[PDB]
């Protein structure tokens, strides 16, 4: 109600990510609170308080002398930190109200090797899917405007075993027309993309 | 966590009444109710101080009624349910009317209300085996899981390798996507990726399972059609490593 936040925000894995909140009409007796919500799940508390700075295992919170703005600090942003972050203000007795809020996305840096591969179903076996992977994080995968074709949003995985991150989108369809050569051609894939053909 | 809610999910037809329960953390003075829809923040419904409701939002129709008869557990009753009630209903509790004490949230009760229950389908799940092209180019091997075409969309996807849920090497789409988007009753699809080393995949003694928990109808729901009653269940697809 009394808070304003960016709807979404990118931040680099893994330096500190600083989520800003504006609250220019704050009292007095009102504390500032930050919650985080992952998937549809219950929002979990991160940190609060008055007018000041504060810290715990999960994060740090700096509030200006103004009182009129605050900053949440997540000290070493990993992929697990990407979620929605709500900044709320409350001073007692009344209800608590949530806004929007942010939509933090930790982005990893790559040393890239973009390719589009075909994967076959395990049963089956055709039924197949197209995998666009190993692209750098500046590359965006677009939504197919062919309705029968399905393209997913891009997704970052971490092979923690080998200290290796990678991005990937997935495409599939039932059409005859459809193939992997053309699955991700409606996006703007990079010039050096590897397209197998044995 | 440590507040609880019952049930975790509920699918009704239009006419029906529905009742949720929320159990606060022991001796927590305060109990809050919110509702939430996809991509939006929680919307305040009502809150309690001891037994004493307090405030109910001009949201809540008369069809909603929230009780808390012992300043302890709280029930929310929604009468004559409507499509527009479909939402995640969140419970929160707080120790005292005290800014120092934070709200603890429960895991929520995801309500879906329907024109009719013949629109509820479980997922089918297929696991897709890695390309040889990938294996020879990167010496890594990506499996893909596809969950289709289910409704509503409360599914939970998980990869199990050699009998343990894994999180390293895994990616799942934040949201599902609509199969015919296009429609009111659009059925959904979700994909996930598991990436391993080429050599790990090329060992036939390794076993890969894709598990999707679906939250559907109850055993006790009136069911009409030929196909299996789309109850709450887990659908799976398996794959072993290819010696190749």
């Amino acid at each position: 109600a009394k808070t304003t936040q960016p709807t979404s925000m990118d931040c680099a894995e893994g330096r500190a990510a600083n989520l800003p909140c504006n609250h220019s009409t704050i009292s007095g007796n009102e504390y500032v609170y930050w919650y985080r919500q992952i998937h549809s799940q219950g929002p979990q508390y991160i940190i609060h308080g008055l007018k000041n700075n504060e810290t715990n295992e999960m994060a740090s919170l700096i509030i200006t002398e103004d009182r009129k703005s605050s900053t949440l600090i997540l000290p070493h942003a990993t992929l697990r930190d990407t979620a929605v972050y709500y900044c709320i203000v409350w001073g007692g007795y009344q209800k608590v109200t949530f806004g929007t809020g942010t939509k933090l996305q930790v982005i990893p840096i790559q040393n890239p090797d973009p390719a589009v591969y075909q994967l076959r179903d395990s049963k089956s076996s055709d039924k197949s899917v197209c995998l666009f992977t190993d692209f750098d994080s500046q590359t965006n995968v677009s939504q197919s405007k062919d309705s029968d074709v399905y393209i997913t949003d891009k997704c970052v995985l971490d092979m923690r075993s080998m200290d290796f991150k990678s991005n990937s989108a997935v495409a599939w369809s039932n059409k005859s027309d459809f193939a992997c050569a053309n699955a991700f051609n409606n996006s703007i894939i990079p010039e050096d993309t590897f397209f197998p053909s044995p | 966590t440590g507040v609880s809610q019952n049930p975790r999910h509920k699918i009704t037809k239009r006419g029906q009444n529905v009742t949720f329960r929320c159990d606060p953390i022991s001796e927590h003075n305060r109990l809050y109710w919110y509702r939430q829809t996809l991509g939006q923040g929680p919307e305040f419904l009502t809150y309690f101080q001891n037994e004493a409701q307090l405030e109910k939002s001009r949201l809540l129709s008369d069809r909603f009624s929230a009780e808390r008869p012992k300043g302890s557990f709280s029930t929310l009753e929604i009468q004559r349910t409507e499509q527009g009630d479909s939402a995640m209903y969140l419970c929160a509790s707080r120790y005292r009317d005290d800014s120092y004490n934070e709200q603890f949230f429960g895991p929520g009760t995801r309500l879906t209300v329907l024109e009719d229950l013949k629109n509820v389908f479980p997922p089918e799940v297929a696991v897709f085996e890695p390309s040889e092209a990938e294996i020879s180019h990167t010496q890594k091997a990506t499996l893909v899981c596809l969950a289709t075409g289910f409704y509503p969309d409360h599914v939970e996807l998980s990869w199990w390798v050699n009998g343990k849920e894994v999180h390293s090497g895994v990616c799942t789409d934040p949201q599902p996507l609509k199969e015919q988007p296009a429609l009111n009753d659009s059925r959904y699809a979700l994909s996930s990726r598991l990436r391993v080393s080429a050599t790990f995949w090329q060992n036939p003694r390794n076993h890969f399972r894709c598990q999707v928990q679906f939250y559907g109808l109850s055993e006790n729901d009136e069911w009409t059609q030929d196909r299996a009653k789309p109850v709450t269940q887990i659908v799976s697809a398996e794959a072993w490593g290819r010696a190749d």
